[PDB]
Formats: structure tokens, sequence, C-alpha cells
């Protein structure tokens, strides 16, 4: 295994990426939230959250091999991929989330 | 070798760097402020996109089936796919390059597990942030043989000092090596433009208002004053409230004598100027406003030049430093290795092209092994024309073959 | 010979310099500054992308099947390929060119070592920087002999001192050699247009807060204070707070009595100059922005005359002082060698050329083999013909037998 070990991203006034005292930690969250309520940041993320959605999903097997055609056959069935992207319930929840 | 690798240093330039705010982790801290501006983010964006959207394939060393073998297993390993999704450890590589990118350099651990076909593996790469990155230690001739960290273990269990990797467990990204194993930010031509077009905004800022709102004065008997102070307050917080004076009081705003002077030009061409640094050969900032030339296809094929050095400078860290760690256990006898590469793209000559592929596809289109005779006519063909019309993946095939 | 080679020197001339603060050293610390300029940035990636990018392949000294065999020895020592990202040395040339671009020459250590197929092959080439040139080392013709080093080993264990390197063990890379052996760095000539960039800058700076904040003033009576410093520092500072004056104190700010000067014009034809200086025919500061030409891609044309002047320049040392000290070892009668080239790319003539390519193969179509009797049809065009196909590669054909 690994000899070396996940380090945080800090340097002097950079803490786990972050040197804005303003946006770090939940705090930074909130001025995030505040920004939903811009037309031009709603616009944006309606544009760039629809354009992910319609990406034309599929589901690619680990190889040619039947016995990986047959598995990848059951992730398509489970996501319900489709060619609009609707999918069952579940797959348009994981978008959700990712946003 | 007679001649140990050297810095580049000479006079006030120590290890290719001359400003000594941008010296050492200093300079660091320079480049990750430059981050949250919001040109910096959109150019970065483009550029860290098209590496990625490069079309990576697997070339092997040569058409020896051997050959073709270990190319068709590093092609597994990664994943390679029609999107550049990949497996995990693939995109780890491209954000290890980001930082190299953006500070200079960056590494990984690699690290190797035994697989199900008794080969060994890729297990995972672990991410190295030049912030925890020490100094590279140096053999006597001045090559690279380890890299020295401390930082913080994730989480806050431990503080690590001095950890010591050596070099053949790593994977090193560095951003323009000019020979001496030094790397630079992407982001150093930048900085002057950076800092102008801030300090640009603090002038705007301070003038927009006076011109906006109007410097008060009022004058005022060498005898006399609430109401005075109240009168110029209430000018510019409450316009409409309108001002009673007496006769011997005189209410003026400043006479500034010109219109405010227009800033936005001079600070679009900074603020531009930005990505202009970055080789970006399209205007970032006006974007597709204004008047403009018409064959924006061509700036974009322009900027190509700078992408593709990039995607030369990531495969040949993956090159050196992988692809021999992954093969040499499995074929300890191996002298050549497979190689990651991509797709030049530079023009759109995709109508042309297809065009070709319909008259070599009829061409063969009487033959009894249709797939076969067209890869041999592909092949002869003068390079221009073979190239355009993309790769002919006999690793890609090898894998395919169930 | 019985002409030594002599220097390019004349009265204030001197090594093809007339400039004090761009003699020697000196000079290379002026052009390391300049990599710090965003446009001579811009500018470089954009060339050395493009040089790069050519397409680079290996001809054989003839058509001979020993020219060939040797030709496809050097194609496999370089990794040639389609994007030309080939093994680790090969890219390691191009970055020690860019040094003699920038600086006017640079240099790198060739190092052998036995292959597994009993061939010296390429081991490494270890690069030379001009910060760590003390000088070349001349025979009595004039001609390069050695070069002399001075500079610290990578990571500080110790200074070496006046190492001297033999010509024969090294490639060196000129750029525009007048043929005196004494290269030219590339900005030479767009130093006039960064130094005007940058006094420019300082003065506009100098000119915009006049304008946009005003220069206030303050009379007072001669009688006459904490107050009146006060006033003329908030009016800068803090332009809300407002002005109360006794009726014999007058403010005003300075009338500079014109509008500004527009001084961008000015600034981008000095900041453009920097690139057009280096050759490029198209504006690298106002890019796509503005009124301008239809046909931009025919100044990237134009473009490419300069570019391709630096690949033979890059090809030519390759072929010089590389290629034979890796054939020579193998093949030791070896009188002619391959050469390291690359694909003129002057003009998109590529649906004119995919057209005339369909009709070739529609005419060898009923062939009993089309790949051979396509390349003779080929190698017969005339040259203007033959050429827009691109290369019919016969080092490639070996290689990939």
């Amino acid at each position: 295994g690994a000899s070396v070990p996940v380090m945080s991203t800090s340097y002097d006034v950079v803490v786990d990426r972050e040197f804005d005292e303003l946006l770090q930690g939940k705090d930074g969250l909130l001025v995030y939230h505040k920004m939903l309520s811009d037309g031009t940041v709603k616009n944006a993320l309606n544009y760039i959250f629809g354009r992910i959605r319609s990406a034309k999903w599929y589901v690619e097997p680990a190889s040619t091999d039947p016995e990986d055609i047959a598995i990848a056959a059951f992730i398509h069935a489970q996501l319900g991929i489709d060619d609009a992207s609707v999918g069952k319930y579940p797959f348009g929840r994981l978008f959700a989330i990712y946003e | 070798a007679s001649v140990p690798v050297m810095s580049t240093s000479y006079d006030v330039v120590v290890d290719r760097e001359f400003d000594e705010l941008l010296q050492g982790k200093d300079g660091l801290l320079v480049y990750h402020k430059m981050l949250s501006d919001g040109t910096v983010k959109n150019a970065l964006n483009y550029i860290f996109g098209r590496i990625r959207s490069a079309k990576w394939y697997v070339e092997p060393a040569s058409t020896d089936p051997e050959d073709i073998a270990i190319a068709a297993f590093i092609h597994a390993q990664l994943g390679i796919d029609d999107a550049s999704v990949g497996k995990y450890p693939f995109g780890r590589l491209f954000a290890i390059y980001e930082n190299a990118y953006i500070y200079g350099m960056a590494a990984g651990e690699i690290v190797l597990t035994l697989g199900a076909d008794g080969k060994l593996i890729l297990d995972k790469i672990v991410p190295i942030h030049p912030f925890n990155i020490d100094e590279v230690l140096y053999d006597e001739e001045g090559g690279p043989k380890a890299l020295k960290l401390s930082g913080e273990v994730k989480g806050g269990s431990q503080f690590v000092s001095g950890l010591e990797i050596p070099i053949w467990k790593t994977v090193v990204f560095l951003h323009n090596d000019d020979g001496s194993f030094t790397g630079q930010s992407a982001l150093r031509a930048a900085v002057p433009h950076w800092l102008a077009k801030r300090a640009l905004i603090l002038l705007i800022n301070h003038g927009l208002e006076r011109f906006m709102i109007g410097v008060p004065t009022l004058t005022i008997p060498k005898s006399v004053w609430e109401a005075a102070k109240e009168i110029v307050k209430n000018f510019v917080q409450k316009p409409r409230h309108g001002i009673i004076l007496p006769d011997d009081w005189k209410f003026d705003t400043v006479d500034l004598k010109s219109a405010m002077p227009d800033a936005i030009p001079y600070l679009t061409y900074h603020d531009a100027g930005i990505a202009r640094a970055l080789g970006i050969d399209f205007n970032t900032v006006q974007l597709n406003m204004g008047g403009q030339a018409i064959n924006i296809g061509e700036f974009v094929s322009l900027t190509q030049q700078t992408i593709i050095s990039l995607q030369r400078e990531f495969a040949s860290a993956v090159n050196l430093y992988l692809i021999p760690k992954l093969v040499l256990p499995n074929w300890p006898s191996a002298t050549r290795f497979p190689r990651l590469t991509f797709e030049m793209e530079e023009r759109n000559d995709f109508s042309a092209a297809a065009n070709l592929m319909g008259m070599l596809i009829n061409a063969v289109k009487d033959s009894e092994d249709i797939p076969t005779e067209l890869k041999a006519l592909i092949d002869a063909l003068p390079s221009k024309m073979r190239r355009a019309l993309g790769v002919v993946d006999e690793v890609r095939e090898a894998v395919r073959q169930p």
C-alpha cells in the first residue's frame, strides 16, 4: 500500500483550499445559497444543469464479453437509460445531488 | 554524462525566478489567489476541458503482437474510452497535472496491487500537492532522487514532517521544464495583468461615486453647524429631501470640470490580457459581443497550438514515470513501452475527410472482406490523407476481441 | 579552408551587438525578464506549439534499402509518431531549442548506451542552459571546439567551475547564425516595443488618477490648518463626506483644461509590435476583436514563413550534430545520413487535395494490388500535386513491418 497519506490543501492563510474568511466552512455555504436568487447565476445554472442532463447517457460494458454485456444490461435497467435521459426515479435524483 | 544538470540561475535570477514575491512557497500563494479571479477560472475551465477531451489512446511500441498485447494491458488499466471518462485513476492523473499547470510542479504516488489475471495492476495514484512538498532531493549529477514532504494528514490526525518518497514510486508533472527539472506556473506571465486589473477596478470605483453623486460643499459665514453637517450628509443620502439655506450660506458640488474618463477599454485590455498570457488567442472577456472577425474558428485553431503542447507534456510524464512501472513487473525483459498519445485537433476538415472516407468505402465495396481491405488501403495513403480519417486503433481492436 | 571564421564585429558592433545593455550575460537577463510579459509569452506559446506540431519524420539519404534501414533506426530512436509526442529525448531537444530561440544559443550533451540489439542507442540529452555557459572555445581557424561551463549542480551539492566539454559530445542550437557561429535572441528586435509599452503603462497610470479623482486645492487666508489638510485628504479618500468651508476658504480641483488623451491605440501599437517583431503577421493583442480582414487564414499562412524557417534551423542542428553521432558507431563506413524533416504547412488546400486523392483511388480501384499501384501513380505525379497529398513515408512503412 501507499507510503504517502492524503494531506490537506493548506499553507499559511490558505486552509482547505480557502483563504477568504467570509467563504470558509458553512458560512461560505450561506453565500452560495444567496447567489442562487441572482438571475444571472440562475440563468447560468439552468443552462449548465440542462446540458449535463441532456448528454445522451448510456452504459458501456467492461468488455465485449457476453458476461460483461449482461451485467451492463442489468445496470442500464436499474437506471432506466432512455433517449431523453428521463430514466427511473433514482437516476434524476443523482443529478439533483450532483447539482 | 560528463555534465551535471545545473540550476537555471544567474545574478538576480534564482531557479528561473527574479521577482521575490513569486519565489518558492510565497509564489504558490499568489497563484492560488489568482484561481478566485473569474477570468483565470474561465481560461482554466476551457484549457483543462480541451486537454481532457483530446481522444486519448495508447500506441504500441511497434506493430509486433507482443507490443500490441502490452499496449492492450495499458489501455485496460486506464479504461481508455470514447469520452475519456476512464477508470478512476485516469481522471486523477489529469487533476494532478492541473496542479502542476497552476503551481509549476505536482506529483502522485503510484500504488500497485495483484490483479485477477496474476498481473501487478494499478490500485491508485495518491496526489501530492505542491503546498505539501518541502523540496525535491537530487543526486550528485543533479538528477531528481526523491520528494520530501510535510503537511497535515487530511482530517487533522497528525502532522507529517520531512517524509521522503523515492522518485521511482511517483509520477511527477512539471509545467514548461526548461531542462533543469524546474517547473514554472503557467500563470506567471499573467500576474502583471491580474495586478493591473485589480488596481484599475479600485481606481474606477473611486471615480464613479464622485461623478455619480457629486461632492457636496457648503460655504458658511466665518461667524459659524449641526444643520450644516446635516445638509451635506442629506445631499448624499437623501437627495429627495431638498436644501433650505439662509441667504449667506452657499451650496455647491465640486466642479470636476471634465466628464468621467471611460476606463472600460483599458480595463478589458488588462483583463483579457490575463487569458492572452496563457496562450489563448480569442478574447475571453468580450467573447461573442461586439464587431469582430468573421472566422472565429481560426482563432480557436491558433489556441490549439498552446493546448496541444500541454497535452504532450502530460503524455510525456505518463510515458516516462507511469507506464514502465506498470509494464516491467509483468514483462521484466521489456525495453520498449507503449505510449499514451492523443489525436491532433488543429483544423475542422471533417466534411472533406468524411467525403474521402466515402470514396474509400466505394472503392472496396465489392470486396469479400471489406474491413480488412479498407484498413490496408488506409495504411497505404499519404500522411495527410491518412491522418484526416483518424486513428486505426489496433490496440482497441485487440481489446474488443472477445 | 584558407579563410578563418571571423567575428561579426566592426566599430561599436561587437559579436553582432551594438547596445551595451544587451551584450553578453547581461543581455540574457533582459531576455529572461521579457518572458514574464504576457504578449511575449502568448507569442512563444503559439510559435513553440506550431514548431512541435509540424508532422516531423525521417527522410533517408536515398531510396537504397541500406539508407532506409539506417533511417528506420533513427525513426525508432526518436519515437516519431502522428502527434510528435515521441520518446522522452525528442521533446527535450525542442526544450533546448526553445532556450536557443529565447537566448541565442543553447546546447545538450549526447549520452549513448549499449542497447538490447547490440547497437549504441541514445540514453539521454543533458540540457545546457546559456546562463551556465561561460563561453564557447574556438580553434585557430575560428571553428567551435568546446563549451566551458560554470554553474550550480541542481539541488546545491556543488559548484562546477570551468568544466570543458568537447563539441563532438554536444548538440548546439543557434538561432539565426549569420555565419560567425554567434546566435542571437529572437527577442532582440522586440526589446524597443517592450520597453515602450512598459513606459506607456507607467505614464497612463499617472494620468488616469488625476482625471478620475481630481487634484484637490484649498486656498486659505495668509493668516493661517489640520482641518485644511483633512479637507484635501478626505476629498480624495472619502468623497461622500463633503466639505464645510468658512467663507474665506476656497476649494477647487486643478483645471487640467482637456479631456484625458486616449493612449490605448498607441499602447496597443507598441504591445502588438512585440509580436510583429517575432514575425507574427496577425495582431496578437486585439486577436478576433474589432473590424478586420475577412481572410484571417491568409495572415496565419504568412506567419508560417517565419515558423517554417525555425523548423529548418532545428532540423539542421539535429541533422548535423546528433544523427551522425547515432549512425557512425553502428555503421562505421556511413558517409551519407538520414535527415530529420517535416511537412511544409503553408496553405489550406485539404478539400481539393482529398478530392484528388479520391480520383486516384477510383483510377486504381480495379487493381489486384491497390496499395502498390497507388504508390507508383503518386510518385509519378507532378510536384505540386504529389506534395498536396502528403508524405509517402517509406521509412514508416519499413518500421511498421
